[PDB]
């Protein structure tokens, strides 16, 4: 308890930019000395609780999410249940009195409704459940550059506290606000809190004061934090689709037609009654005994709502936010983060990955495959070779090879560092020479890339050396090394005999030469021959992608044969046509009348012929993707994956439709801006996210016909049966039970389906095609016959049939039944066994199989199929069935396997 | 005053050896006399004991028929009690049916037979 808090929320951080003429005396490492500067920790797991405890903690919450109480509260709102429970209530109210045991039906529907309320409540709170476990895992993974004791290591974001200090760079966020003390350029960004979306200097003499919620956009640095949590500024202030279009109006018309067909059976019911009663079959009896006629209106009303029960699914878009929910959380185990929950859905119908090629299709792990050190391109791997060895080990002072992992059995090393520089160090130690020995070698001036034609040089003892390309430095360079040896002076004789004649004639071209060069006008001490490895999955890949409609289409910054060596063999450019690359300066010469970029000429040219655009820019990338979205050619066009991890990867993944981040090495601007984190960078995870934006949008139909096939069928056994005798088969509280096995229970059961590799064969969808497709149709329609037949047969001559007396019709009071019991009973196993017939769409037949990746689905139909078997032994008087006995049994489970029969011999027929 | 039987089953499904108990509950005055009939070809017709399995109990205002050794071929079909006093005469109608001679075998068969159907078709598609 004893700092400098003087101020104690606003302890520096008021205002830019009058704060740094006075600055607690203007003094900052004073003020960090009075708050603690470079460099040291802290000793005491138990002082960051203290500051914990003393301003303050940085985690930030949402009142979050709803207590469960608050969703049984929100569930028993619906105005159809609380016109149930209000006429259960008048139900039994003409029960007592009236001129035994006619007092449970009332206490069913009461009890019952109770229950169904309370399961449709669980099921809404473990879908904030897995949301939840979403956020928590998103909320990880940001981590920072902290100076604990010089071995510098990264923490997460939310066990950062005040006193340390921040090494920020280029990319990334700022977590805690603070004061700036050594260096540098450092633009930042402040589009989170002021509008002026532009670039502002930062440095001792203006504006040491940085901002919580915004970005980096270039240089680097170094900070000491000021404040974290709610006391920060944007906490401050913080306290003072696609599809689901078309479910909500399919719902609509489908909530209309149930509304109506409910009222039909209402209006027949209550006049067939009347005119049955009193003025045919009549003699009039028109008296005081009243309350058993309104109490039969009651049975006709509560008749009337049980069918409205049924007849409106009571969520139907809810499928699609359960199965994206259970949808998440098992990609995440697939390498693929979804950090905005329409990504999911959108891709989906893609039709071009824009990707990029470095690090996202390569392995970017290089080495060093050819050299021309001895004249010539002599095959895979002498004081002027011990100069070489000082041009190859001294490039640096953070070459960073920290060569003993991961497991010390296979000779495969990773690296930390701009990957091409370990990689000529990596195989300048496979000649069998101590780098290390020589890096102490103490290092004048070793200029970084910033140059002005931007190579990387050194200044060391007065051997000046040179790292560098050869279009960049060879141009420069002066003579050559005669074979160990000697010197031989340039001409166009090197430039088209050995640049051409022996340079381009690399392996298919690549790679990304550079010299190594001597300075003192230069001297050619060797050059390359650098490759890094397309992923072995890649290959496979791209042509399972590219089967599926969707056309790849490489960009990178990287010149020029390079991007066209790793399209022809990774297999983008197929060589047979088409199509044509690029240089990286023509696409801004396609077209600009007079500047320009006309969207005619951009929209129609060169449209599906720039599978390589090589040496772009971000506003090149930004050029062509806002050029694809667009009102373009065959009106069904796009829906683009564009990737990138740039500083300047703002815009361009903004517009496009689902983004992409990598997340290796991947800035955090770039993060921020996305849509979905990818964690190993490979290009299989975005066939995997195609693969799961296929399966979100067929378990949608897939939970759909089942759903469909359950309302036809019910409401058609309840108008019909109430026309023909005075009553639906189907009594009040066993109509709630096929509520709750079709409309909660069921989209939690088939809506979980872990995805095939059989939703790649087809060409993707467009977004305007219809939800219920002919074999859709063609099931729905076929299973409701089967069902109407065997539900008619044995509800009008199941009498004559085995045994035994006829239910129908019966008084109000009342014995259960039999016969009935065997209607339902075949109606409710028919159902569970048509729950595994809907699982096919697009095709039939192999049900079962394999109905074993789920747990879920396996769970709830036999848990279903054991707690009808518990329902209809037991319980009988109040759910309106009766001891039930095999046979009976199993004549109805032989026509649910007959259901299971037929709905595969809907398989053949086609149109 | 005229008899008027109470209590009764509207049907009886038994099975093979097991004992069928039918019984009638009249009311009225006086006591009525209990006589069991069955039904043939539209016409009552009276018990005869030569199967030896018919049991009849009667008291003031209650009567149990109990057939033992239940076959089917006969013992099915239609009963009828006669609750008769000086006043009149009563009658309701007990149903009996057996369900033997197999008893429930059929349609396990047809369970097997219907899965040998579908593992069949699922064989000859996958190959
Ligand atoms: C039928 O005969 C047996 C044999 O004695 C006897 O016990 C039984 O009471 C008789 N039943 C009737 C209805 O006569």
């Amino acid at each position: 308890g004893d700092m400098a808090n003087n101020s104690v929320a606003y302890s520096g951080v008021k205002n830019s930019l009058k704060e740094a003429n006075h600055d607690g005396d203007f003094g900052i490492t004073l003020a960090e000395l009075r708050a603690l500067p470079n460099e040291g920790l802290s000793g005491n797991p138990a002082d960051l609780e203290r500051r914990e405890a003393v301003f303050g903690k940085n985690f930030i919450p949402p009142k979050k999410p709803k207590t469960f109480l608050q969703l049984v509260w929100e569930a028993l709102q619906d105005v159809t249940l609380i016109i149930l429970e209000i006429a259960a209530i008048v139900s039994l109210g003409l029960s007592f009195y009236q001129p035994e045991t006619g007092w449970i039906e009332g206490a069913a529907i009461l009890l019952s409704v109770v229950c169904v309320v309370l399961v449709t409540a669980f099921n809404d709170w473990s879908k904030e459940k897995q949301f939840r476990g979403l956020q928590s895992r998103i909320e990880q993974e940001q981590k920072f550059t902290v100076i604990r004791g010089g071995q510098v290591i990264q923490i997460p974001v939310a066990d950062i506290t005040v006193g340390d200090i921040a090494q920020v760079k280029y990319g990334d966020l700022l977590p805690a606000d603070g004061i700036l003390i050594q260096g540098n350029d450092l633009k930042i960004d402040e589009s989170s809190l002021t509008g002026e979306s532009d670039h502002v200097k930062k440095s001792l003499d203006k504006d040491p004061l940085l901002l919580s919620g915004t970005h980096v956009m270039e240089g680097s640095g170094r900070m000491v934090v000021t404040a974290v949590g709610v006391n920060s500024q944007t906490g401050i202030i913080f306290t003072l689709s696609v599809l689901q279009g078309k479910l909500t109006k399919l719902a609509v018309q489908i909530g209309k037609a149930g509304l109506l067909m409910s009222a039909i059976t209402v209006i027949i019911l209550v006049l067939y009654f009347v005119i049955d009663t009193f003025w045919v079959q009549k003699r009039p009896w028109l008296a005081e005994c009243t309350p058993i006629y309104i109490q039969y209106f009651v049975k006709f009303f509560i008749i009337g709502v049980t069918v409205l029960v049924v007849a409106v699914p009571e969520g139907l878009p809810l499928a699609v936010t359960i199965s994206l929910a259970y949808s998440v959380k098992k990609m995440m185990k697939d390498n693929n983060l979804v950090r905005h929950l329409d990504a999911c859905e959108t891709m989906g119908n893609a039709t071009a990955i824009c990707s990029d090629k470095t690090g996202t299709l390569t392995m970017n792990r290089m080495t060093v495959v050819q050299a021309y050190i001895n004249e010539k391109h002599y095959k895979k791997v002498p004081p002027n070779i011990l100069s070489y060895l000082v041009t190859g080990i001294s490039v640096n002072c953070a070459y960073t090879s920290k060569i003993l992992p991961p497991e010390k059995e296979g000779g495969l090393p990773r690296h930390v560092g701009n990957k091409t520089e370990c990689a000529l160090l990596g195989l300048l130690l496979d000649l069998k020479r101590d780098y290390q020995d020589v890096r102490n070698e103490i290092p004048y001036k070793v200029y970084t890339f910033n140059s002005v034609r931007k190579s990387m040089s050194t200044v060391l003892k007065y051997r000046i050396f040179s790292k560098g390309a050869s279009e960049i430095i060879l141009k420069k360079c002066f003579k050559i090394l005669s074979a160990n040896g000697e010197a031989k002076v340039f001409r166009p004789r090197d430039r088209d005999d050995i640049v051409k004649t022996v340079i381009e004639p690399m392996a298919s071209e690549g790679l990304r030469t550079i010299c190594l060069a001597f300075r003192d006008g230069l001297t050619c001490i060797a050059v390359v021959g650098i490759e890094d490895p397309v992923r072995p999955e890649v290959p496979d890949a791209i042509k399972k992608c590219q089967r599926a409609g969707i056309t790849v289409r490489m960009v990178t910054g990287d010149n020029i044969n390079t991007a066209r060596a790793i399209a022809t063999k990774c297999g983008i450019l197929h060589p047979g046509e088409d199509f044509l690359c690029l240089e990286g300066k023509d696409f801004n010469r396609r077209i600009r009348n007079e500047k320009g970029e006309i969207e005619q000429e951009r929209i129609d040219k060169i449209w599906p012929k720039l599978r390589v655009l090589a040496r772009s820019s971000p506003t090149d990338k930004h050029t062509l993707v806002k050029g694809i979205i667009d009102s373009t050619v065959s009106d069904q066009r796009q829906v683009v994956a564009v990737t990138g991890d740039g500083t300047n990867d703002g815009p361009a993944l903004k517009k496009a439709d689902v983004g992409f981040a990598m997340g290796i090495a991947g800035t955090d601007v770039a993060k921020e801006a996305s849509d979905i984190i990818l964690t190993d960078d490979n290009f299989t995870s975005i066939v995997k996210a195609v693969m799961w934006g296929r399966n979100v949008y067929d378990s949608i139909s897939k939970f759909l016909q089942f759903q469909l096939t359950v309302n036809v069928v019910a409401v058609i056994v309840a108008f019909t049966g109430a026309c023909i005798t005075q009553d639906s088969p189907l009594k009040a509280v066993q109509m709630l039970w096929v509520n709750l096995i079709m409309d909660t229970l069921a989209s939690l059961a088939l809506a979980t389906e872990p995805p095939t590799e059989s939703l790649l064969l087809r060409k993707p969808y467009g977004r305007n095609k219809p939800l219920i497709s002919r074999t859709m149709m063609k099931n729905i329609l076929g299973h409701a016959f089967y069902q109407l037949v065997v539900v008619f047969t044995l509800l009008f001559a199941g009498e004559k049939f085995f045994d035994i007396d006829s239910g129908r019709n019966a008084p109000l009071h009342a014995p259960p039944s039999e016969h009935y019991t065997i209607v339902f009973n075949t109606f409710v196993l028919m159902q569970l066994f048509n729950e595994i017939n809907a699982r096919k769409i697009h095709g039939e037949r192999n049900v079962f199989e394999g109905i074993f990746n789920n747990a879920i689905f396996c769970t709830i139909v036999l848990g279903t199929f054991v707690v009808q078997i518990i329902i209809v032994q037991f319980g009988g008087k109040p759910f309106s069935c009766s001891e039930l006995s095999i046979e009976q049994w199993l004549w109805s489970i032989f026509l649910g396997m007959g259901t299971l029969l037929w709905g595969q011999l809907i398989s053949t027929i086609p149109t | 005053a005229a008899p008027d039987i109470t209590g009764h089953k509207r049907s009886e499904n038994k099975n093979e050896g097991q004992d069928a108990t039918m019984y009638c509950k009249s009311v009225g005055y006086p006591h009525p006399d209990w006589i069991w009939r069955k039904k043939e070809n539209g016409m009552p017709m009276d018990i005869v004991n030569t199967s030896g399995r018919f049991f009849i109990i009667n008291k003031e205002n209650y009567t149990e028929l109990n057939i033992v050794n239940l076959q089917i071929t006969e013992d099915p079909g239609e009963y009828e009690c006669n609750a008769t006093n000086a006043i009149g005469s009563a009658s309701v109608v007990t149903v009996l049916r057996v369900r033997s001679h197999l008893a429930p075998l059929w349609p396990f068969l047809g369970i097997l037979a219907e899965i040998i159907i579908l593992v069949v078709i699922i064989v000859v598609y996958e190959k």
